[PDB]
């Protein structure tokens, strides 16, 4: 019913640099929640509610957005920010997650 | 029906349920106005009150309610609530308790010309004197005065259908018995305003079965 | 599609201009909005002695002049006089302060009048249950005296007068009651000095 | 059911013109009346609605102090006139019948008279 | 998000697009909808004479 | 009805099954206007409608 | 106006519900206060023991959320809203004959830039108290 | 708060106010019930009627 | 005030093919109809209410659109059908026409 | 807060597979159990949900006829079992555990299982 799509693909930034994510759906929503997932390890909890931040979470991210468009950003970029974030809506049966963007340095 | 659900979309799409309806403004809607009883439950000679359990028919006509029958399904007639209809405020001056309008739970009848017929049940509490000059044999006159309340003459035209009050469904008293009950169209000036407001007086005239 | 003149009048004043009922037409601060009232007595219906109450149904014309709603009249083909239900625009709260129970405002909720001027005029059909006194001396040889408080419960003085236009009440309409006699109908506008 | 107009008519510019739509085979009340003008784009515009019970009109505000739309309920036949006209009028005239009720839709057709300016 | 049977089965039938309940069930013209009824008493409370 | 009351009784929900047969049973008190034979009294019959 | 854009900008409904009771933190008492001012003893019904009074109840608050400062909304400094739109408490009386906890008409009420809530409704009540019928007709009575 | 007016928003977006609250639809609801009396304003021992609150 | 455009404006199919017309508005509505000209010839009504059949219309076509994008839809072509179709809205003021799609072979 | 499973298992097409999910360090009760398959491709879908107090399960309409979800309050132990597996279904299962409240997320993870067919 409600397909994700995130832009860009694969990405890269300097340690020091704005980073902006955007992930986007077929109609409507309020409500949408990010995942972080590192190398070969299991993914963890990161940015629920399309802005609040989890218990073990830097304060440097900023994530915002409404309708059909939300966006995820970094303002100081990190040394061990290399990871795959996955952007994912429950408001519509079924549970869709995101195709995954690649952050690398 | 599919049609019938299709006309009641179409129907209501656009509505200003608070302007009068008429095609051109210079010309007054005319309303049939026809007054039923049901029954007269008690007239209380001591506080000069006189309850009353009345219909009250009126028939008027709108430019923006009329339809084809034959594009449709057929459909003649439609049912809609009168929360979302326009209404005139046929008010009676001459009241004593409570409120003076009647609520709008009830129904009206679209006619595919449209003709919008509107039947509101009512309790009223007029408020007719009374003369005990001679008593129990006496013969007693009470009246009732219905008229809109804000627009003219020239803006509404009140119309009688009959020429007296429906006594079909007459609940039977068995103190009071009915000789005549005739209705009047009057218009008539106030000292207030400088225009001509019409109104429709009804006339119980009553015997006490002594 | 098909539209009246007052179709698109209607459509013009209030969506338009996007008219909010809550706010008061003051074209400046402190500006008094002259209202103005006179009533009318209809029939004296019951001066209930052992309850001390008494129903009548009066008329109460007040008028003022609301600067957002004018028009031209020659544009929309000729329209002087426009009437709309009473709970879309602004008017003030004046009521009883004397009753028995505990209504103080008019349980109707008419159409009320605008002309072309920005006049609105407002006329609301009501009985009141008011509550006086009663002299009980000189019974049943005796005069009564009972008032009437009308004023109003948001606005005050500092935001709206309160003008009285004739000395005395209209008896226009007035039934004979056959137990009293009117013999006289002042009515008076109190304001105290320090204390605005 | 038909519907008969005027034949073709020449006018020189800064002369009104007046065209006639007379109606037969149903009841010429109830049913409105359109005037619908066709160019030689094929792209066709509209003029104007009258309703023959009671003559109230309603123009369209690029043609309102162009044309005058009558009726003569005693024949059955409305006029149109249109003055000042310019050499953007030579079209296609049609004056169509329908019922005034939600469909709101030209149901029947005349045969389309030509002016030429 | 997670509903019931009942939830999706009322948001099926009750659907302003397809249920309207100003019209009569009536399938064709001049068809009589036959509803029965039966009163069941409870109480004499008053008789007011 | 003695009062003006012709309205309709209390909103309680009403069952409806998988083939539409639609059941509803209000609960009403009902202050009913009958006239009262009252030539035989305490001994009398009432036929209240 | 400045007042048309003040009503807009205090009460919104992405940063105002008149729901939740303002507390700035967990575990704060909003004080609340009140007086009462009588109009009226219209009946004080014996044999049934019913007080009928009308009052003017009067009460103030503090609300955090409708704070603005003067000087950016042209110098308005009081507001005129109606009462069913903000948060309220819901201060009643219960020993009443009637169930007519609640009050009549709900009136506007008056806000400041302070964020001094005052509001002054009109309130008729049926009040029960006991009757002391011990001495008759010189009797004092306590009703509360 | 802030939390509460973001929990307020979220938790009646789509919420059917005319189905009954089960997650299976076998299970009944169990509903504790306690009355409480006020006062007992008359029994009328004429019209036999009880008013309590 | 709603201006309607039509695509394409000259168009052309094979008999026993699928022809599909789009006609477009400016802002919002919900009922728009259709009328058929053919050529040398006054029009006739053909489609109201965006998809009931008129009178004597044969049971081929289909009209179904809603918002800004209605469409008209052919399932059988036929040599009696070259002709010019037009879309026409009433519910904004004035009356407004399509630009008129030509269906030929 | 740890989340245990079984190990990666080699199991021919055709032959219906179960793997598990234990968790401990937590009131095992109050939460619910996501199921998330993840491919070669890094873009991973979900299965299905369950309530391990109740035993209330909502399966994804792709995967309906396939999987079965199972719980145990004894041993505080959940039970995935897939059927019909195809060369389509290596991948990696993930069950995590979260709140049944109104952030509705996945609050842990556990180290995931490799099913290779
Ligand atoms: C109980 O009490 C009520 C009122 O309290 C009485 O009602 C009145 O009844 C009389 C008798 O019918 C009514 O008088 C009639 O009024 C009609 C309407 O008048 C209009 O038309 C005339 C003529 O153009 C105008 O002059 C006038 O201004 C109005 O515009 C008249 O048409 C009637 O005239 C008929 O009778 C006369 C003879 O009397 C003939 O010469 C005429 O040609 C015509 O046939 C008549 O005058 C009066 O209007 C009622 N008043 C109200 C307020 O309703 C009840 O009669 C009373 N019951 C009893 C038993 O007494
Ligand atoms: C029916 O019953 C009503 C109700 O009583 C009567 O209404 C009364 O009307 C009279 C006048 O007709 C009022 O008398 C006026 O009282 C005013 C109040 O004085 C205030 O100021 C003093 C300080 O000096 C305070 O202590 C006091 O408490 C008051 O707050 C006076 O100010 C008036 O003075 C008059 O003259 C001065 C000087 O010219 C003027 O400035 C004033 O405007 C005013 O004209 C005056 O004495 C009386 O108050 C009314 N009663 C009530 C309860 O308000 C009706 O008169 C009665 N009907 C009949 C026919 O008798
Ligand atoms: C309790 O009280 C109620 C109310 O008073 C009584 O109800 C009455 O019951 C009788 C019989 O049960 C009803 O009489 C029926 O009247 C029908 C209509 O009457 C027509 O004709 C008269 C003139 O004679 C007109 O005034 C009237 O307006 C009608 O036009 C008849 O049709 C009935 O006939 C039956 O038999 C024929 C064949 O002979 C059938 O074809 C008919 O369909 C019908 O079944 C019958 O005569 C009367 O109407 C009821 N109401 C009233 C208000 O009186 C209860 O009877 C009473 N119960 C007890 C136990 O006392
Ligand atoms: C008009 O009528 C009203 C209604 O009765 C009277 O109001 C009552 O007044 C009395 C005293 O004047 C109040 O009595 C108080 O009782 C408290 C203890 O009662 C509680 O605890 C017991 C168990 O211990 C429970 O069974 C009971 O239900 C209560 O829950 C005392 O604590 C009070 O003492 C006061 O003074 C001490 C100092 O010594 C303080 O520390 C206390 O905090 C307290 O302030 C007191 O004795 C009674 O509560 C009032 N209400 C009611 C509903 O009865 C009015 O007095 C009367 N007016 C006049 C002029 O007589
Ligand atoms: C617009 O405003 C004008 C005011 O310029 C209105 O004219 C006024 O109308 C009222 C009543 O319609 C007149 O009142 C009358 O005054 C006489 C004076 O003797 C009195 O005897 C009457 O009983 C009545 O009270 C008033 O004189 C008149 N003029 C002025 C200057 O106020 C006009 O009615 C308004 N409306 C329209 C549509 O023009
Ligand atoms: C579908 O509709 C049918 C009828 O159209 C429903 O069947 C009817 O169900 C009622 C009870 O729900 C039966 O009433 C009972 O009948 C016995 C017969 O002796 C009687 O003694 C009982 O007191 C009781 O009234 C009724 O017989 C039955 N059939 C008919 C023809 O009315 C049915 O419930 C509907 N729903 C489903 C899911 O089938
Ligand atoms: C906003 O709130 C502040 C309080 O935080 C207000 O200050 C208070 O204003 C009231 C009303 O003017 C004062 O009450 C007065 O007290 C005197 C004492 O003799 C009394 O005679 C008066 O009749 C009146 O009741 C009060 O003293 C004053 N101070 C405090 C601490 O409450 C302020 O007026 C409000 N307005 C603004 C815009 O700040
Ligand atoms: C409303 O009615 C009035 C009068 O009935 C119409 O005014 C007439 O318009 C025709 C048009 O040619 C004139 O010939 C008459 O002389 C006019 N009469 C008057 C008294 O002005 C008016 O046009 C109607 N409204 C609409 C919108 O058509
Ligand atoms: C609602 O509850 C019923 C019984 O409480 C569930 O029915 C059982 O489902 C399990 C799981 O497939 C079966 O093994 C049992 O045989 C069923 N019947 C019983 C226990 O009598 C039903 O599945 C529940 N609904 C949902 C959606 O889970
Ligand atoms: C016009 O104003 C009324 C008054 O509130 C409102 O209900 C209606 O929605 C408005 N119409 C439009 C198109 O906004
Ligand atoms: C009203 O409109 C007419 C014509 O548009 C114009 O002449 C007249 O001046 C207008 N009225 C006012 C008060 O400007
Ligand atoms: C039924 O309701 C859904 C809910 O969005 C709606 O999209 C649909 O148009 C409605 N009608 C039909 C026939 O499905
Ligand atoms: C509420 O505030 C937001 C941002 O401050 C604004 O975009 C929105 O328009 C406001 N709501 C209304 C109804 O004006
Ligand atoms: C009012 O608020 C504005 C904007 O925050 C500020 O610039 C100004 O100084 C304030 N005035 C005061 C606090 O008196
Ligand atoms: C006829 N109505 C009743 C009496 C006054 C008149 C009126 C005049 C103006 C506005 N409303 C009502």
């Amino acid at each position: 019913q409600i397909v994700l799509t995130q832009s860009p693909a694969i990405m890269s930034a300097s340690p020091g640099e704005k980073v902006t994510m955007t992930c986007s759906a077929s109609s409507s929503m309020t409500y949408m929640h990010w995942y972080q997932q590192k190398s070969g390890t299991s993914p963890k909890r990161w940015i629920y509610d399309t802005s609040q931040l989890a218990s073990g979470v830097p304060a440097r991210f900023r994530g915002s957005g409404s309708g059909t468009s939300f966006s995820l950003t970094i303002s100081s970029m990190e040394a061990e920010d290399a990871a795959t974030y996955y952007c994912q809506q429950w408001s519509s049966n079924p549970l869709t997650f995101g195709g995954g963007t690649k952050l690398e340095l | 029906s599919e049609a019938e659900h299709r006309l009641f979309e179409r129907l209501f799409e656009d509505y200003n349920e608070i302007i009068r309806p008429v095609a051109n403004v210079s010309d007054p809607v005319i309303i049939h106005f026809e007054v039923s009883m049901s029954q007269l439950v008690k007239v209380d000679e001591v506080n000069q009150i006189m309850e009353t359990n009345l219909w009250l028919k009126q028939i008027w006509n709108d430019y923006k309610l009329k339809w084809n029958p034959s594009d449709y399904g057929g459909a003649e007639f439609m049912r809609v609530p009168a929360q979302k209809i326009w209404k005139p405020d046929i008010v009676l001056y001459n009241n004593a308790v409570g409120d003076f309008q009647v609520d709008d739970k009830t129904k009206a009848l679209l006619k595919y010309t449209g003709e919008v017929t509107w039947i509101p049940p009512a309790i009223f509490k007029s408020s007719c004197k009374i003369d005990v000059t001679y008593f129990p044999f006496d013969y007693q006159n009470c009246t009732m005065k219905f008229g809109s309340w804000s627009y003219d003459k020239a803006k509404i035209d009140l119309v009688l259908i009959g020429s007296s009050m429906n006594l079909k469904d007459y609940w039977e008293s068995g103190e009071w018995a009915i000789i005549k009950a005739p209705g009047y169209k009057h218009d008539i000036k106030y000292n207030c305003c400088e225009e001509i407001y019409p109104d429709i007086t009804y006339s119980l005239y009553i015997r006490r079965l002594p | 599609r098909v539209a009246n003149a007052e179709e698109k009048l209607m459509d013009d004043l209030l969506n338009k201009t996007r008219y909010n009922n809550l706010i008061r037409p003051a074209t400046s601060s402190s500006q008094l909005i002259s209202i103005k009232l006179q009533l009318s007595l209809a029939q004296l219906i019951s001066v209930n002695e052992r309850e001390q109450i008494m129903t009548t149904n009066v008329w109460l014309k007040q008028e003022w002049t609301d600067y957002r709603l004018t028009w031209n009249s020659s544009r929309y083909e000729g329209v002087n006089i426009l009437r709309i239900p009473a709970k879309r625009i602004w008017l003030p709260d004046i009521v009883l302060y004397n009753n028995a129970d505990g209504t103080y405002e008019v349980s109707v909720y008419t159409n009320l009048i605008v002309r072309s001027n920005g006049s609105v005029l407002w006329l609301p059909p009501a009985i009141y249950k008011s509550a006086c006194k009663i002299e009980v001396k000189y019974f049943p040889f005796d005069q009564q005296n009972c008032t009437l408080k009308f004023r109003s419960w948001t606005y005050d003085h500092t935001e709206i007068d309160m003008v009285l236009m004739t000395p005395t009440a209209s008896m226009d309409d007035f039934t004979p009651s056959g137990e009293w006699d009117i013999v006289a109908l002042p009515g008076r506008r109190t304001v105290n000095p320090q204390d605005p | 059911v038909q519907l008969q107009q005027s034949g073709p008519e020449l006018v020189r510019p800064g002369v009104s013109v007046k065209i006639s739509c007379k109606g037969s085979g149903y009841t010429f009340t109830d049913y409105a009346l359109y005037w619908v003008r066709q160019s030689h784009a094929k792209s066709l515009e509209w003029i104007g609605v009258i309703n023959p019970y009671s003559g109230n009109t309603n123009y369209n505000q690029k043609f309102k102090g162009k044309a005058t739309m009558t009726v003569d309920k005693s024949s059955s036949t409305a006029y149109m006139e249109l003055a000042r006209l310019t050499s953007d009028d030579s079209a296609i005239y049609y004056c169509a019948s329908g019922y005034d009720g939600y469909p709101y839709t030209m149901d029947y057709w005349g045969p389309g008279a030509s002016v030429t300016v």
